[PDB]
């Protein structure tokens, strides 16, 4: 199986046609994608198969092959860049300067983007083109707008 | 039965369109991994 580092849709073809249910970051042998993608189902690359290594439901986070490996986060004052990869359209970067989501359990910077359900997994990305989060688990605020968390997982 | 296929590289893009604002929000974690708002 294609096993090169870089973004990847999830496909599925269960339903009418092939559909995007998402997207994931490959980096050092190991996919990374939102739990709610997959809901922790196996994958297949080609002749390969991938299977989850971790997960966790609340983080909204699964890894295949390997443990998580992205542990960049955002400094807190600069801009990102979303790597939007929509449904049928081809893969976009868009600069942002991420907000905040402010929890009892501290803080978390905040994306203010709106793409389809199946880009979810998107990596948002530092100016080293470092993967700081994934796109996809957010909220919908007055006005009917999306925000999505900038998910990061923990690097044993 | 879910398949993945190669869509690019991940780098940053410069002179990328620049959009999007920073809310500042008072948000919940469920046990579900669901985000809401707090008032
Ligand atoms: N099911 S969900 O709440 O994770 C969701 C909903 C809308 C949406 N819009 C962009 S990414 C995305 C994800």
């Amino acid at each position: 199986g294609e096993t090169t580092d870089g973004v990847y849709r999830v496909m599925t073809r269960r339903l009418l046609g092939s559909t995007q249910v998402g997207v994931g970051v490959m980096q050092e042998g190991v996919f990374h994608t939102m739990w709610h993608v997959t809901k922790g189902a196996a994958l297949r690359s080609g002749e390969g198969r991938l299977d989850p290594y971790w997960g966790d439901v609340k983080q909204d986070l699964v890894s295949y092959c390997g443990p998580w490996k992205l542990d960049a986060a955002w400094d807190g004052l600069s801009e990102v860049q979303l790597l939007a990869v929509p449904p049928g359209e081809r893969a976009k970067n868009i600069q942002t300067l991420p907000g905040i989501f402010k929890t009892k359990d501290g803080d978390i910077g905040a994306v203010a983007l709106d793409y389809p359900a199946g880009t979810s997994g998107s990596p948002i990305l530092d100016k080293c083109g470092r993967v700081i989060g994934l796109y996809g688990n957010g909220v919908v605020i007055k006005n009917g707008s999306y925000v999505s968390a900038i998910t990061q997982g923990k690097r044993e | 039965d879910m398949y993945i296929e190669r869509a690019g590289d991940i780098t940053w893009e410069k002179d990328a369109e620049v959009t999007g604002n920073s809310p500042r929000l008072d948000v919940a974690l469920d046990e579900s991994g669901d985000f809401s708002l707090v008032e």
